């Protein structure tokens, strides 16, 4: 972690420490999105299934070119990252579904 | 349980559930060894009598 | 406002009425403008010696074919013409005739159904033309494996008893069975002490009983032999039969365990035991969402084209178990996990799923009684088989009175470590050796 | 039964069996949905939603969603997911089918009189607002092929199927069952679009059993204000008439000849109906000879090796099939065909007697009534009659019907046939069975 | 290629998990230390081998045959270094092993990641014994002080400590019994390492990045065997500089004087990758929570997996957990610098507060770093 | 245990397998005892003392 662009800032607003989080976790810096970087559990893998093709060929690519980054231990050019307001969440209404698919299917088996 | 034979009750009793199948033969084996032993060591000692050490003791550790 | 409980109080009472020869007159009156009237018989394999075997799948094809009073196809003309339709099943304890018309039409009704019964033509012609029949019909069978694994079953699990023969029986048999044999049969075992009469439909009970008592006094019910002898106890007999045959494509496999029987008050409980294993062929619409666990888990990882449980009741004995249709390499991916599923219930069944199962089960009995044809069908087989006939009200009582204690007392008593009996037919090198499936009837002992 | 001591529970006036028996109520909604509900006081209660949404209504395009449809219950929708359907549809122990033929797609429910409630709800949402997962729809297309495969195991299935197809162009002659070029083909929007189309009140019908009308009416005030699109194959019938021809090399051969008979509700459906029991359309007794079936007796001389003749009936809405339905071994398939039609040109020329007539009236009154006798077929029966007609006619007044056939009319449906535009499908060794021309 | 290759059923598939199986391509050159300890487990046998052919476990002629090992047998005294000294690189390749697996979340792998804790115990059993195998009054002794720890449980704690023992100190008994325990247990690890290796082909490597590589898998032949060669070098290298030009860098000085049980050693400690674990149980004056917490440090690896939180896997994206980790590691080192010394009132308190921070860090911190991310990327 | 969460299905389930788990442990419990002559719990038998 690094000083806090205000001046030091020691917790202000919520969306500025958000802000300087994204870019201090450095998934951007790979082309990668949040839900490229998940852990793919017997959940996350299913939901993965659902994704439209279009979707989920777009996550493929971006995975493929971000091991390649890695694997050089290089990141992409300045303009080429992905940018915190732009990164939009492709996976969650997908694993909301599968949330609420499996607390139902638990809860059956208990009532 | 309801048979006029020994197995019958002793396999509904016991070896119709395999936990209780278990414990006669952990207890089991508790009694026979027990038993066992007594029982494989007298005869040993019938052949061996006024041989061993015990057979010939009685004739030492003066008032013992 | 009409509860589930308060409709089933509302069903027509069965009412039951003896002759002077000791045919029973039952009948169940409604409102339909049609009805069914048919005669139950005791009669069957079990009832047959092996010098005798198949007997009654030869006298039943003979019976339509011509009467005292009707020779030729005059008593098949007046059914037709009548609009009436005519049936006739018979298994290793029942035999059957039963036509179904309108309710207008009971009195010519029961004139047939007595000329059938009394009056057997048995034309030394129909004989040799029926023989044919049987053997065409013999070979016929030999394709269909739900029937031919069944006979096996039957033939090992009963095995050296009454109850190991085919209804239709050998061959061989058929060949060399006389007219002489088969008017024996009939004067022996189709006697009015051992017979029902019922019906159901737009019918009074009154004239039902009168109808008989004017056809069917004529039937004699003395000593005849041994005056209506009894049966005698068959012997389950655990073992296995495998006829391996690799051109078949897919392996029916049935394996059961004896069952309690006709009278035994076990056979509620284990009838809910049956309906939460459930059954599934491939084409149901539920897959994976299958409430029964074997039921969803062959829908997922594709284990059965077909699977069934079942329980044959017979005097005093039966075949309780299970019958699955698999791939040649699912033999044993399925039968371990239905024997697994059977020892569940045998040790740990919950409260729910038993709940589900006693729910299926009232759907059984009332869903299967509509119309008139499977009424008499239950009041007929009840008859002969409970005695009385058992009220749906009366069935729900003992259905009421099942709960999880039950069912794993009921099922650990059948199931649990008794030997089983298998038939498999087909592909069946992957099915399991007999210890390996013997093991499978207790836990943490295999 | 002992719940509390006497519980006479409902020893009530009517009953059912007891004097009264209860009539069926009959409303039609203002939007155009007709409800009928039938209080038998039964333990067990069914409940069928009717659509006029067979696989008839199908253009090109979208052939075999019909089936598709069909096997689409039990999935997820707005109120109810896939599994909640099928684990709360199982727990109380009820049963849902789909029926569906050429015009209908009934959607039917069975279950106790208790938990009619639940069941209810299921089917509307599983009816009126499904969600068609892509996924979900998706993983149901090898289903296509598994059904297909086993409904066409009967080769009676695969003539059937190619009998509509051979004798007409339009909406009647596609198949029950999805093509096999379109398993796998089949879309999400092709279904939405299938039910908003089709699946719109006007063309819908509810029929309960053993549910008291305010119930059934409470529950269908809910529906839409459409009805039904065009179609390239599938729209409005006319009657074509062609023949179709497969050889699989099959030990029996099954053959179809069958002309354009008249729709249902029309007096001379009616004709054509005593006229199939005439020739035969079933047997009564169980392994007979079939003395009495004209199709069967006449093809019985000379022929003196297995087969089977009946007489096929298939009427519709706005057209029909008539004909005889014939199964014989390839050695000598051509002379059952011909023997079995030469027996209907007899008929045609007026060779016809009053007893035969008066039979075939006692066969077709008992045929029905045995129909509507079960709670499943009662229910079919009344359930098309309140789509195809805005009314029910009790089973009184349908044998009035039936015996007010004159016998002339049966001739004239005879000659209808004959003379014709016949329509052939056979399956099986092709290799005597004759062509139209040579009839 | 030459063929179709023909025949199959033999043992050449089962080597398709060293030539065909495939890897991520981002694989870093923190992953050669797996190779790298099979290197390590090869070369304590055959060192290992070669030494028991001139070692005698009587304590009469134990240490004088260590001697005559170096002094008189042919090449024979680097033999003993090498394997002295091999051991330093076994634990410095085994530390980096564990160490990986918790920054990249290699304990995701269950099933490798439990057979991964039992080799550690297995190693650092195995290690112990050979310790006592010179009996050069730090065998001796620290044998002496560590196994009777085992005193502290109750009802078996004095009975199994004489029969660990054979006797009631270590001696000649001890002596005799650890050479025979030390010669099978390596191959003991060998059995398991293949079982280590059986539970992770059925899943595969684990990328620095934590996401899925099935997109971009390579052949492990060309490009991995060729990688672990040069660490394998880097290993040789590393291990020779310590044995060529400072061979007793790492061992304690007293241990070249006989053992002596009469006569105690100014600082008795053990071998410096067991120093860590002396400074948990020298923090707590009670007898019995002192040998608990020196087991529950080494078993807490178990219990990692269990303690996940975040819904990344590696911590290549965890800034605040990484901050974490290396407070761990340089907690880890501190403790290896406590134990080491003398226990006086400036390392007391410097050796409590450590260790009480070595289970807070990884029970609580870890765990709460987990979670607060969570929130701070809306999931 | 011998579930996996808390609920009325599972409780039903535990409870059933209580007795087995129940004389499960004696087995643990007696064959320990058994295998290391556990004085104090060898006293007790009457035929063994
Ligand atoms: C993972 C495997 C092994 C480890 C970690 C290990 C570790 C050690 C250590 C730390 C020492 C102490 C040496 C010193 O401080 O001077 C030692 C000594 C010894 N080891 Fe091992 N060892 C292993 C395998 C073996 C094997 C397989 C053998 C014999 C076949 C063996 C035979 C000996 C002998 C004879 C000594 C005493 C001679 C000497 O210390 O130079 N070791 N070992
Ligand atoms: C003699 C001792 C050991 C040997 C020979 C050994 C060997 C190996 C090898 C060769 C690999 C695959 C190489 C790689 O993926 O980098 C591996 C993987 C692994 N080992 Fe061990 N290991 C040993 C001890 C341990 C220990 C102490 C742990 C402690 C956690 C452990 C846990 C793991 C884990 C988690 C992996 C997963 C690798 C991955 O994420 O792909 N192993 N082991």
């Amino acid at each position: 972690m690094a000083g806090r662009p205000a001046v030091s800032a020691s917790s202000r607003w919520l969306e500025g420490i958000r802000k300087w989080y994204y870019n201090a976790a450095g998934f951007n810096k790979l082309g990668l999105m949040r839900d490229d970087t998940i852990h793919e559990n017997d959940d996350v893998k299913e939901a993965i299934r659902r994704l439209p093709e279009n979707l989920y060929d777009d996550r493929v690519f971006r995975i493929k070119r971000a091991l390649d980054l890695s694997m050089r231990q290089q990141i992409l050019p300045k303009e080429q990252w992905t940018k915190y307001e732009e990164d939009k969440s492709y996976l969650e209404p997908y694993l909301k579904e599968v949330i609420r698919e499996r607390k139902e299917r638990e809860e059956w088996a208990k009532k | 349980m309801v048979a006029p034979t020994l197995t019958a009750r002793l396999y509904s009793l016991l070896f119709r559930r395999t936990s209780t199948f278990a414990l006669t033969i952990v207890v089991g084996a508790l009694f026979f060894e027990r038993a066992f032993d007594q029982g494989a060591d007298a005869i040993y000692e019938h052949i061996n009598e006024g041989k061993l050490w015990k057979h010939i003791k009685h004739k030492y550790e003066n008032k013992e | 406002t009409a509860t589930y409980a308060q409709a089933l109080q509302s069903v027509p009472e069965t009412q039951v009425s003896q002759l002077d020869n000791g045919l029973r007159v039952a009948s169940e009156q409604s409102s339909q403008p049609t009805c069914t009237v048919g005669v139950w018989i005791d009669a069957g394999s079990r009832y047959e010696s092996e010098k005798n075997n198949g007997a009654g799948y030869f006298v039943e094809h003979l019976a339509f074919k011509g009467t005292k009073n009707r020779p030729g196809n005059a008593l098949e003309k007046e059914v037709e013409s009548m609009g009436a339709h005519l049936n006739a099943y018979s298994t290793r304890e029942h035999t059957a005739y039963y036509i179904k018309a309108l309710s207008k039409d009971l009195p010519k009704a029961v004139e047939l159904l007595a000329d059938i019964v009394q009056n057997c033509s048995l034309e030394d012609s129909q004989i040799e033309k029926e023989r044919d029949v049987i053997l065409q019909e013999l070979q016929e069978n030999d394709t269909s494996m739900r029937d031919v694994v069944f006979n096996y079953l039957h033939a090992t699990a009963f095995q050296g008893t009454p109850l190991a023969q085919s209804v239709e029986g050998p061959s061989e048999n058929v060949r060399k069975l006389s007219r002489a044999d088969l008017t024996e049969y009939l004067s022996r075992h189709y006697k009015a002490p051992r017979m029902v009469l019922a019906a159901a439909g737009g019918l009074e009970h009154r004239q039902l009983l009168d109808l008989a008592q004017k056809h069917f006094s004529g039937l004699s019910g003395t000593y005849d032999e041994d005056a209506v002898p009894t049966l005698s106890p068959c012997r389950f007999t655990g073992s296995q039969i495998c006829h391996r045959e690799d051109g078949l494509p897919l392996a029916h496999v049935a394996i059961a365990v004896e069952g309690p029987g006709w009278a035994h008050p076990d056979n509620v409980a284990l009838q809910v035991a049956n309906a939460i294993i459930g059954h599934y062929d491939c084409t149901y619409g539920g897959g994976a969402h299958l409430s029964s666990p074997l039921a969803s888990i062959a829908a997922t990882n594709k284990l059965c084209q077909s699977f069934q449980t079942f329980n044959i009741c017979y005097a005093d004995t039966g075949l309780l178990g299970a019958h699955f249709v698999c791939d040649h390499m699912s033999i044993d991916d399925m039968m371990f996990v239905l024997q697994g599923q059977w020892m569940r219930l045998c040790t740990s069944a919950t409260e729910s799923e038993v709940l589900r199962g006693k729910n299926l089960l009232r759907n059984a009995l009332v869903s299967h009684l509509d119309g008139t044809t499977p009424v008499c069908e239950d009041i007929g087989r009840s008859l002969l088989t409970y005695g009385r006939r058992i009220p749906l009200a009366e069935w729900e009582s003992r259905i009421a009175e099942v709960d999880a204690r039950v069912v794993r007392e009921v099922c650990s008593k059948y199931f649990y470590d008794q030997c089983p009996a298998v038939a498999g037919f087909g592909p069946i090198e992957q099915l399991p050796d007999y210890n390996r499936i013997r093991s499978g009837m207790f836990w943490l002992r295999f | 039964s002992l719940k509390v001591a006497p519980k006479v529970k409902a020893t009530e006036a009517p009953a059912g069996v007891p004097p009264h028996p209860q009539d069926l109520e009959f409303t039609r909604l203002p939007n155009g949905l007709v409800i009928a509900s039938l209080e038998n006081y039964a333990p067990a209660s069914r409940i069928g939603l009717f659509i006029k949404a067979g696989s008839r209504y199908e253009n090109s395009n979208n052939l075999g969603t019909s089936h598709l449809l069909r096997l689409a219950s039990s999935l997820t929708t707005k109120g109810a997911s896939s599994f909640k359907i099928t684990r709360g549809i199982e727990a109380v122990g009820g049963k849902l089918s789909v029926t569906s033929t050429r015009e209908n797609m009934a959607y039917t429910v069975e279950c106790l009189r208790d938990d009619v409630d639940i069941l209810m709800e299921f089917l509307l949402n599983v009816t009126t607002a499904p969600e068609f997962r892509r996924w979900e729809v998706a993983a149901l297309q090898p289903q296509l092929r598994i059904d297909k495969a086993v409904a066409l195991q009967n080769p009676q299935a695969h003539v059937i199927e190619n009998l509509h197809a051979a004798a007409y162009r339009n909406a009647l002659a596609n198949s029950l069952y999805c093509p096999d070029y379109r398993i796998g083909k089949v879309t999400p929007v092709e279904l939405h679009d299938y039910v908003q189309n089709h699946f719109t009140s006007a063309r819908m019908a509810l029929i309960g059993l053993g549910v008291s009308h305010p119930v059934l009416k409470q529950v269908a005030e809910q529906f839409l204000n459409i009805r039904g699109g065009l179609g390239l194959s599938g729209a409005k019938a006319k009657y074509h008439g062609g023949e179709i021809r497969e050889q699989n090399g099959d030990s029996l051969v099954h053959a179809a000849l069958v002309a354009e008979s008249a729709a249902i509700g029309s007096a001379e459906a009616n004709a054509f109906s005593v006229l199939q029991h005439v020739l035969g359309a079933g047997p009564h007794v169980k392994r007979g000879s079939n003395a009495t079936s004209s199709l069967y007796q006449a093809v019985a001389k000379g022929v003196h090796e297995p087969f089977d003749v009946s007489a096929f009936n298939a009427s519709y809405s706005d057209s029909g099939l008539f004909g005889f339905y014939t199964i014989s071994q390839a050695a000598s398939a051509g002379d059952v065909i011909k023997a079995a039609y030469n027996q209907v040109k007899t008929i045609a020329q007026g060779n016809l007697s009053n007893p035969d007539v008066q039979a075939a009236k006692n066969k077709l009154k008992a045929g029905y009534l045995m129909s509507v006798e079960s709670s499943e077929g009662f229910l079919d029966e009344v359930g098309s009659q309140a789509l195809a007609a805005g009314s029910y006619t009790p089973p009184s007044t349908v044998l009035q019907q039936i015996d007010a056939v004159a016998d002339a009319d049966v001739i004239n449906a005879a000659k209808k046939f004959v003379s014709g535009r016949k329509s052939m499908a056979a399956s099986g060794n092709l290799g005597h069975t004759p062509f139209i021309d040579e009839l | 290629m030459t063929n179709i290759r023909k025949s199959h059923p033999l043992m050449k598939i089962v080597n398709n998990a060293f030539i065909d199986l495939p890897a991520p391509s981002n694989i870093s050159s923190w992953w050669n230390f797996g190779s790298l300890l099979g290197i390590c487990l090869i070369l304590q046998i055959l060192t290992g081998l070669f030494l028991a052919m001139h070692y005698t476990s009587d304590t009469t002629t134990a240490f004088s045959s260590v001697t005559h090992i170096c002094r008189d047998v042919n090449y024979g005294w680097i033999i003993r270094y090498m394997h002295a000294n091999g051991a330093s690189m076994f634990f410095i390749c085994l530390y980096m092993h564990v160490g990986r697996g918790l920054y990249y979340g290699s304990y995701t792998f269950l099933e490798t990641w439990n057979i991964g804790v039992i080799l550690l115990l297995t190693v650092m059993a195995t290690a112990f014994m050979g310790y006592v195998l010179p009996w050069g009054q730090m065998s001796f002794w620290g044998a002496t002080v560590i196994t009777n720890l085992l005193s502290a449980i109750p009802y078996i704690g004095t009975n199994l400590v004489e029969w660990i023992w054979g006797g009631f100190s270590v001696d000649k008994a001890t002596l005799t019994r650890f050479f025979a325990f030390h010669f099978i247990l390596p191959f003991i690890i060998m059995a398991i390492a293949m079982v280590h290796l059986l539970f992770l082909h059925e899943t595969g490597s684990n990328n620095p990045t934590g996401i899925s590589s099935d997109v971009d898998k390579i052949p492990f032949h060309p490009y991995y065997t060729i990688k672990d060669i040069l660490g394998a070098l880097l290993l040789i290298l590393a291990l020779m500089l310590l044995v060529l030009f400072a061979p007793d860098l790492l061992g304690d000085p007293d241990n070249y004087t006989p053992a002596n049980p009469l006569n105690t050693p100014p600082h008795i400690k053990p071998e410096w990758y067991f120093l860590f674990a002396y400074a948990i149980l020298r923090s707590i004056p009670n007898k019995l929570g002192g040998v608990l917490a020196l087991a529950f440090s080494i078993l807490i690896l178990a219990l990692i997996p269990l303690l996940h939180t975040s819904k990344q896997r590696s911590m290549m994206f965890r800034p605040l957990s990484q901050c974490l980790f290396w407070a761990l590691v340089a907690d880890l080192l501190t403790l290896t610098w406590i134990g080491g010394q003398p226990v006086e009132h400036p390392y007391i308190t410097i050796g409590q507060l450590a260790s009480v921070l070595y289970f807070l860090l990884i029970l609580v911190l870890m765990p709460t770093a987990g979670t607060i991310e969570n929130k701070l990327l809306k999931w | 245990m011998l579930t996996r969460f808390l609920g009325p299905r599972y409780r039903q389930l535990a409870r059933n397998w209580v007795p087995t788990a129940s004389l499960w442990g004696a087995v643990g419990a007696v064959g320990l005892v058994w295998a290391t002559d556990w004085r104090l719990i060898l006293d007790w038998v009457p035929y063994i003392n």
